């Protein structure tokens, strides 16, 4: 599969996401984001079936902006992932259900705190420090069960998921192509265009 | 199948093989794989014959009622993803197609977006689509200069069609040429592989295996 | 199971073993196969028990609102909604029913459903597993008009004989008399008809 | 495939068919489907085309050897008896059904064997696809003590049946007659109804037509 | 799947005037992958030609088979074989594999030295001949091959006119096949002389 | 989608120089008992067309109803219902096909082989096959099932095109057609000796004859064949 | 388990001539290895001078025959009596074939007539509505024995000028209606002698600015 | 099920239902809105037949529809929530297909279009 | 197929139908299921004709070696021939074998061999796809000890019933009879049989 | 698969094999030689089953050393691809076939001439001046097809190999960690260790 991975840090939670997009034989495009950003404070990542992957992103992400408007407020992360998880809860027992994995990852301004979210397609949810869609779980599981520390500053969370691209990049049979990393603070979302080399 | 198109400095080049099958027979060598959304809209076809054709034509059909409804000319984006959004609707049952819609608004500039049947729609410069990709692929990565003339990057993409009608068995016939400027689409003609392979072979010295 | 339906000189009698078995056991060796759809009516089921009774159920339930409004009515009507369950329906039933009246006009009538949901009237007619072992037993012994005890001899003897022989038929022969005179029921032990 | 055998008074003629077929495709418009055993046992097949012939020649060399062996005369039987058993230890593997007849010392025979290896007895036989077509005939005509031409005729229209009214026959007719006393004679194409119509234009090329690349000379000489 | 359709290719014999032809292309691809456009499919021991489509590992082994057998036969009999024996010889050879056959669709093709008669047979993967007068097809585009020799194909034609009409004959038959071509070669044979020319065709 | 359980073998049947002739067994096969014996296979029509159906007889039951409307429902409003309106072969036939393919079509068939057999009211000679696929198709001569690999080798070789139709005679065919019947009632086993004919004659109308039996036939040599081989007594 | 499809064989063929067309066809139609009928057509008169034919699965095609035409019909009651071109036609065909995607014709379709110019014009369509005007078309059974012979005798393929050392191709001068009556005849007694579904009789359409024309010739019943 | 016709025409050629639904506009609470060289301005005014509300909550005039256009209205309150809530999923609905913001015109086409709708369907005012 | 063996007074007679079928087709409709082992000692036939007949001709084989070194077999030993080939290759054999032979000291005996390869000794014996429809018929008209008339006659009825309902059956009624006095053929044609 | 390539140039046949072995979801090693000796001028590279690789190669390897010894002369390379191609035409008729695809390069030191020979698994042999086996075979020859010349020097021939693993390290979908290369002249076998950026 793709490469889906997401750590909650001090105050800030980083998602990196494989750039590759391939179609059997050939490797269709290596700058791919697969990222929607859900609100100015929440970013979701997600990776899964070939169509289906980016249909329900965009599909949450204009749900998640037509809330925004019509309140003129912006729904915590945890609201957010809630409403999330039930889409596909609904969708697993639907007629073709959507195969995406996701993880959601946003600074809750009023509890000031990041937070981060990961739920598969059946629409199993778990808060945690940090998590991983696929086969990456594998490698990357142990190496932050290991690596891991809750008041880590977001540059040495950074250099965190550097650990990991790294052993992902020595051990996965696949070439992922690197990944995009994007971090989600209090001040919104910004993309770490420098990570080809950090 | 093989089908290619490419952005670069003067534009976006397009370029088809033109045969069809059915298992092992060579049902066509004379079939259209390029249709001419409008007069700034081309569309490639590789997959099944019937699904491309239909489907493209009726996106044809949906950009004429775009322009009529908001009198502007839809977006490369926008009509790529209505095609998209219709084989969606159809996942899972059957449809087969790998498509590129290519176009050049005012408003994007050149645009490539690949669309197949499987609902993957994807914006890039350089996409290859059909049994024969991988073969213009190695023709077409290892001489791609975003740098090339209108005469070159043309060459280029017809010299990579011939290597895919060559070297895979489902490609063949002929190739067509498009190139793609803010002013529309230019047919740069059909160029039959019968004579095709023979004269690039003489002039350029490759295809050096093969014995003439 | 082992039914038949013999038509003779003073109406209809109608036979059935009593066996009902799920794979090589006897669920039920008392079973009564003969059911009565109206008054001077009946029938003989084999195939899906589940299914048959719903039919039948379903059919008596038509011959009573149709008494309702129009009167008696004649054997061939009962076959005929047999049929458009049977028929209409054959892709989710599995039954093989045979329709047995006594009207005063016809006498007595025989008509057969077989799997398929084919209708066919008859002298007389056989079915269910244990039929295949009387065929030429039958076709040998069977004559148009015979009297009572001719016909509760003929029917005694062929099921015996399908007892005898298919594990899945047993028990008592259980018959039903149809005629003017009205509706008689009789029933025959393993210990008489075993040593015919 | 259509096969016929036909018993007459004094001996036995069998037919066939001349077309061979690769699915819908016509291999060979005019193959000989009529093998010889020995000089007076002849045999006919269809199925699979191999395994005819080859079951045929094996058991017809055996028969030579056993023939040689003896000093007599081979017997339709022992044909009979050698095909069955050999048929029957492969299990219907060896996809060979065939009509066998032929005249020897003890009177004239007519035989069919079956992949699998059983074997029939009787007047008149068909097999093969136009198996059907061929009996209708067979049974509408055929008659006890028929003469000589009489069996030519009836098998001859047999096999005519399976060519016009069978897609998988046609072409020729070939006949093989086997007379108690005199020699076997075998009639390739009886009868040929099938003649292609002269075609409409001739496509003879003219020379220089085909763009050769390079040209050279074969030794055959060592 | 499909052993005979695995490599592609196809081969043509034609009888004319005191003269035979055989011919074939040169394509071995694996699937749509093309990956060798020399490899001939016509084999020759003594003055008899042998042609040989289907899974190339067996039209190579095949060959090698016959030369082998061919050489002994020569030692022994003390004269080059003739097309009648070769072909009952690649009969008995394919059939001695019944259960386990080479999948491949022989083409035989030579003038009876003796008899100067022109002789040309085919067979089926277990040994099934096939003996025409006028021409045999094999190969994955068998179906067009019958349909063009069936059409251009005439008697007695002399060996510089039955040259067109084979070549023609497989050329289009070829180019409505996307498992054939690729080149082609072909064999025009008369008593004393063979010549061999190389066909110029698509290469897609 | 089903399988058919009570069947109908063949139905055979040709035209000559005045009308058609169709015939079919009175069997009611159920695998391969032959369970019923009383079985009309020859759907009557008015009196210029015969339909006869093999397949399923719970279907062809089915047919019959149909069929028994068609007339019912075509003299509703119909003045002319015995004259200028009346059902015609072509009618009757273009309806039946029409519900057959739209059966197939529906995943559903009606698993039978009819003919139908009449005369036009021009004078036209009618005989048209459909089937459960919905396929369709005329020949001087038809049959289906069995009949169709025996009965149309011998029924051709008294047609074989249409230029012999008026060289025909009713005798001629009707002999034809009874000899047919014989030879199924040989080779094919779900066959029944006691079977229906009828002529639709533009002159004499039409005639249904019931009951008939195969008769003539050659059973002696039966005991000269001792054995399966070897054996000689 | 039912199959809603059968194979009725046959083969048609299409040539367009420079104010004509044709499109042939045999008149056999066959069921496994019987023949239902020797004469059952199969290419037909639509109207607006349009002759079509869909092989394949006869009910199919039939059933595709019928609703075309019943299409030309109620374009006029709808266009003022207006006369359908064979382009709008052909992509009326399309989404008659398109229309059952998911449950096809199973019939290889080819329509003939003249375009808006009067030159002579083939198309022929994909199981499911693709299609693609030609020059040619064989279709059915035979195609792939036909199609090989067509490239070569109406497109002039790997034919070049004899001398100029296969350097110059052989120009395009076109057939008449004569010569392409004599390619059609060849095509179809060259198809009937290797493919056992084809045979019994030939008829073709042609289609000129004057209607549409019909000629009949026999072919070998084996 | 309900669908009598209520927007009907009337023998001067007028549909009275829209007519009257005009007055309740005129009964609405003024609005206005005047474009600048470099924007556009939209005032309302506030009743004051009651007063004692808390503005902070009470819902106001002029509404969002994205980020990019507003929609202010006089008339009934109710009424125009339907309106502003269409508009509004609308405007989602065009950036999830045609991957681009509306424009003014469109917005204001499809309100039209809404409002034009519930002047000739049955069962509606 | 429809076969049978009889033992009576006199010795034993087996009798069969004439009809070999391959789907619906009648590949032959003269065909001689009475096979001979030994010259008193002959069986019926049912299942693969492929292996009946290699069965029949290897035990016919046997019991012409066993004659060469000890005499005439009892019926006894050929059944226990066909028994031991049966058993022993019962995975690869479809074979339904009633053997019937006459003995001086045994008189008839009847021998049926089913599918498994079991041996069962008995007074008669019917098999094949035609049997299962005179199982009643016969049980209830066979006696032992009648005469070849009433023999000929019991078997003439049984199968004539057998051939009427099952469509594998057909043709004509072929017998063999086995006593002291030899060995006859008799046959019966459709015309006779038909009509009893 | 694994990356398999070879190049016929002027006076040497080059063989390219990818480096990596992988296992399900790992990459156990990134410095693995496909490749076996069979004599100072021949050199045989090999890809397929995960056991029957090596077997293979090592099997053939020893028939040739024992060929070599009894007779005291190398066997030249078309003699040495024939023994292979019969040794895998007796196995794919054998019980359990050898799976293995075999590129074989060797150089006769008696025509003075290098020799490229592609054999597949089910015996099939053909002579190329350029050949692939697997995936790679898609991309590379059509490159080759393009920018490939008889006359080529050894050092041109490396160029166009960098071109091919270049072309199969943007487009093929698996992390094949590089490739080893070898070159077989005149002068026998020797390895070019600077490969990883030449």
């Amino acid at each position: 599969m793709d490469i889906i991975l997401g750590i909650r840090v001090q105050d800030s939670v980083i998602l990196a996401s494989s750039k590759a997009v391939t179609r059997g034989i050939s490797v269709l495009k290596d700058s791919d984001d697969k990222t929607r950003q859900l609100s100015p404070h929440t970013l979701m990542s997600f990776a899964g079936e070939a169509g289906d992957t980016v249909q329900f992103a965009e599909y949450i992400q204009a749900n998640i902006q037509l809330y925004s408007i019509r309140e003129d407020y912006e729904l915590s992360p945890q609201a957010v992932s809630s409403f999330v998880r039930q889409e596909l809860a609904k969708s697993i027992r639907s007629r073709r259900p959507y195969q995406v994995n996701v993880l959601i990852g946003g600074y809750d301004k009023k509890k000031n705190k990041p937070e981060l979210y990961q739920i598969d397609y059946l629409g199993t949810k778990v808060e945690l420090p940090y998590g991983a869609h696929g086969y990456s779980g594998f490698y990357t599981f142990s190496l932050l069960d290991h690596h891991y520390r809750p008041d880590m500053t977001t540059e040495e969370g950074l250099d965190l998921l550097k650990l990991c691209v790294q052993e992902l990049e020595k051990r996965m049979p696949m070439d992922f192509k690197g990944v995009i990393v994007k971090i989600v603070d209090k001040d919104g979302i910004r993309q770490v265009d420098d990570f080809q080399a950090q | 199948t093989t089908t290619l198109a490419f952005r670069f400095q003067g534009g976006i080049i397009v370029a088809v093989d033109s045969r069809a099958t059915a298992g092992n027979w060579v049902a066509s060598q004379t079939v259209k794989k390029v249709i001419e959304i409008n007069p700034f809209l081309l569309g490639t076809m590789a997959g099944g014959a019937a699904d491309c054709q239909f489907w493209e034509t009726w996106l044809g059909s949906q950009c004429r009622l775009h322009e009529l409804r908001e009198k502007e000319r839809i977006s490369v984006a926008a009509a790529s993803k209505i095609l998209s959004n219709l084989v969606y609707q159809y996942k899972g049952a059957g449809l087969s197609m790998g498509t590129m819609i290519c176009g050049y608004t005012r408003k994007e500039g050149p645009t490539i977006y690949y669309v197949d049947s499987d609902g993957t729609r994807l914006k890039g410069d350089i996409f290859c689509v059909g049994s024969g990709q991988t073969f213009a692929y190695g023709v077409l990565d290892s001489n791609y200069k975003w740098d090339l003339s209108v005469e070159d990057a043309l060459y280029l993409g017809k010299r990579s069609i011939l290597a895919a009608a060559h070297r895979d068995a489902y490609s063949g016939g002929s190739v067509n040429l498009y190139h793609v400027t803010e002013d529309g689409w230019i047919y740069h003609g059909n160029h039959d592989v019968g004579e095709l392979f023979w004269k690039v072979k003489e002039e350029e010295g490759s295809f050096n295996n093969v014995i003439g | 199971t082992s039914i038949m339906a013999v038509t003779f000189k003073d109406g209809v009698i109608l036979g059935a073993d009593s066996r009902t078995t799920t794979g090589a056991y006897i669920a039920n060796r008392v079973t009564d196969k003969l059911t009565r759809v109206h008054d001077k009516i009946w029938c003989c089921r084999s195939g899906s028990a589940a299914d048959t009774q719903a039919i039948a159920d379903i059919v008596q339930y038509h011959l009573e609102l149709y008494t309702s409004q129009y009167g008696t009515p004649s054997t061939e009507t009962a076959a005929s909604v047999f049929k458009e369950l049977c028929y209409e329906n054959k892709d989710n039933l599995t039954a093989g029913i045979i329709v047995a009246g006594y009207d005063d006009k016809n006498k007595g009538e025989v008509y057969t459903i077989p799997l398929g949901g084919s209708v066919h009237k008859l002298p007389y007619a056989i079915a269910g597993s244990g039929s295949t072992f009387i065929y030429g037993y039958c076709d040998k012994n069977f004559r148009e008009n015979m009297s009572k005890e001719e016909t509760v001899d003929f029917i005694k003897h062929s099921l015996s004989q399908a007892i005898k022989w298919d594990g899945s038929s047993g028990g008592v022969i259980r018959m039903v008399v149809l005629t003017a005179a009205g509706v008689e029921r009789l029933i025959f032990y393993p210990d008489e008809y075993e040593q015919l | 495939t259509t096969i016929v055998g036909v018993k007459f008074n004094n001996g036995v003629v069998i037919a066939a068919d001349t077309r061979s077929t690769q699915g819908p495709i016509v291999a060979d418009k005019n193959c000989a489907k009529l093998h010889r055993i020995s000089p007076k046992i002849w045999c006919a097949g269809a199925g699979t085309a191999a395994d005819t012939e080859a079951v045929t020649q094996l058991i017809g060399s055996n028969i030579e050897l056993h023939s040689l062996y003896t000093s007599r005369e081979p017997r339709v039987v022992s044909a009979l008896q050698m095909l069955k058993q050999h048929l029957f230890k492969y299990q219907g593997h060896i996809g060979a059904y065939l009509i066998v007849a032929g005249v020897d010392p003890t009177g004239s025979h007519l035989f069919s064997i079956h992949a699998h290896g059983s074997t029939d007895v009787g007047y008149y036989l068909s097999l093969g696809s136009g198996s059907l077509a061929a009996m209708a005939v067979l049974e509408s005509h055929w008659k006890q003590d028929l003469t000589k031409e009489e069996a030519i005729k009836l098998a001859s229209d047999a096999i005519q049946a399976g060519i016009w009214n069978d897609l998988g026959s046609g072409s020729n007719v070939d006949v093989c007659v086997m007379e108690i006393g005199k020699d076997a004679e075998y009639l390739r194409n009886y009868l040929t109804p099938n003649v292609r119509e002269e075609k409409q234009k001739s496509y003879k090329f003219p020379r220089g037509t085909t763009a050769v690349l390079k040209e050279s000379i074969v030794n055959i000489c060592d | 799947s499909d052993p005979s359709s695995i490599n592609g290719g196809i081969v043509v014999a034609m009888t004319g005037k005191d003269c035979v032809a055989i011919a074939c292309d040169l394509r071995l691809g694996s699937q749509s992958l093309g990956v060798s456009n020399k490899f001939e499919k016509i084999f020759h021991y003594g003055h008899v030609f042998l042609g040989i489509t289907g899974l190339a590992t067996d039209v190579t082994t095949l060959n090698e088979m016959f030369r082998y057998k061919t050489n002994l036969y020569k030692l022994k009999e003390e004269r080059a074989i003739e097309p009648e024996t070769f072909t009952q010889l690649v009969s008995s050879s394919l059939y001695e594999r019944r259960f386990g056959p080479y999948f491949v669709g022989p083409v035989v093709a030579g003038i009876n030295s003796k008899s100067g008669k022109p002789f040309i047979a085919g067979f089926d993967l277990i040994g099934c001949i096939d003996e025409a007068k006028d021409f045999i097809v094999s190969g994955t585009a068998s179906d067009q091959l019958f349909g063009m020799c069936e059409s251009l194909y005439e008697p007695n034609l002399e060996p510089e006119d039955l040259f067109e009409t084979i070549s023609q004959a497989l050329l289009n038959a070829a180019d409505r096949d996307a498992l054939s071509g690729w080149g082609a070669v072909v064999y025009i044979i008369k008593k004393d002389e063979v010549v061999k020319r190389y066909l110029k065709m698509r290469q897609d | 989608t089903q399988q058919p359980i009570v069947t109908g073998t063949s139905v055979i049947s040709m035209k000559y120089d005045n009308g058609v002739i169709i015939a079919a067994d009175n069997l009611g096969s159920y695998g391969s008992l032959l369970r019923f014996n009383g079985v009309e296979r020859l759907i009557p029509v008015g009196d210029n067309t015969v339909v006869g159906i093999s397949g399923d007889i719970s279907d062809m039951q089915h047919i019959e109803r149909l069929l028994k409307d068609l007339v019912t429902e075509n003299a509703y409003d119909n003045p002319l219902a015995d004259a200028e309106e009346a059902l015609e072969p072509s009618y009757i036939f273009e309806y039946l096909a029409t519900v057959m393919y739209q059966r197939r079509s529906k995943m559903n068939p009606l698993w039978n082989a009819i003919i139908v057999a009449g005369v036009q009211s021009n004078g036209d000679q009618f005989l048209r096959y459909v089937n459960l696929l919905g396929v369709t198709y005329s020949s001087p001569t038809l049959a289906t099932g069995f009949g169709a690999h025996m009965a149309n080798p011998l029924l051709r070789k008294v047609v074989d095109r249409e230029s012999d139709i008026p060289k025909t005679t009713v005798q001629v065919a009707e002999e034809a057609i009874v000899n047919a019947m014989r030879v199924l009632y040989y080779r094919d086993a779900r066959s029944s000796r006691n079977f229906s004919l009828a002529i639709i004659d533009k002159n004499t109308g039409l005639t249904f004859k019931k009951n008939l039996q195969v008769e003539n036939m050659k059973w002696d040599f039966a005991k000269d064949i001792k054995g399966y081989g070897t054996q000689k007594i | 388990q039912f199959n809603p499809y059968g194979d009725n064989g046959g083969t048609i063929l299409g040539i367009a001539g420079e104010d004509f067309a044709v499109l042939a066809g045999d008149t056999r139609n066959i069921t496994d290895y019987s023949i239902n009928s020797r004469y059952e057509p199969k290419v037909f008169d639509c109207g607006d001078n349009i002759v079509m034919s869909a092989n394949g699965f006869a009910a199919d095609g039939d059933a595709l025959v019928k609703r075309f035409k019943n299409s030309v019909k109620w374009y006029h009651f709808d266009h003022n009596d207006k006369k359908l071109s064979i382009n709008s036609a052909a992509r009326n065909i399309q989404h008659l074939l398109y229309g059952k995607r998911f449950f096809p014709y199973y019939v290889h379709t080819i329509i003939a007539g003249l375009d808006e110019d009067g030159k002579g014009a083939v198309y022929s369509f994909d199981p499911v509505g693709s299609y693609e005007r030609e020059q040619c078309r064989a279709g059915g059974a035979a195609a792939s024995l036909i199609m090989p012979f067509l490239d070569n005798q109406v497109n002039f393929k790997n034919q070049y000028e004899p001398g100029t050392n296969g350097k110059v191709k052989k120009p395009l001068k076109y057939l008449s209606v004569e010569e392409v009556i004599k390619l059609v005849r060849d095509s179809f007694t060259s198809a009937t002698e290797r493919h056992i579904q084809v045979g019994d009789g030939l008829e073709i359409l042609i289609v000129t600015k004057d209607g549409v024309r019909k000629e009949f010739y026999e072919l070998k019943r084996d | 099920g309900y669908d009598r016709a209520l927007s009907i025409f009337s023998p001067d050629g007028h549909i009275f239902q829209v007519e009257y639904a005009l007055e309740a506009v005129k009964r609405g609470t003024c609005a206005v809105g005047v474009k600048g060289k470099n924007c556009v301005v939209l005032g309302c005014e506030r009743r004051s037949t009651l007063k004692l509300q808390d503005t902070r909550i009470t819902p106001s005039k002029v509404s969002k529809i994205d980020s990019h256009v507003v929609l202010s209205f006089s008339g009934l309150n109710a009424d125009s929530r339907i309106l502003i809530e269409k508009a509004r999923v609308e405007a989602q609905s065009h950036r999830l297909t045609l991957e681009d913001p509306v424009t003014v015109e469109y917005l204001t086409r499809y309100v039209a279009g809404v409002q034009q709708r519930y002047t000739q369907s049955g069962g509606v005012r």
